């Protein structure tokens, strides 16, 4: 962790981790 | 987007804060 390859349930749970219950922003590469 | 990097290559948690809400 903390420094890794990360991808899809992994790198959005790792979002939810960093950011809290505030979430993100970002969609898996569909425009952003 | 963000998955173009983390899931072929390396990222992490300061990277991550990127896309926060």
């Amino acid at each position: 962790f903390v420094n890794q390859h990360l991808c899809g349930s992994h790198l959005v749970e790792a979002l939810y981790l960093v950011c809290g219950e505030r979430g993100f922003f970002y969609t898996p590469k569909t425009k952003r | 987007g963000i998955v173009e990097q983390c899931c072929t290559s390396i990222c992490s948690l300061y990277q991550l804060e990127n896309y926060c809400n």
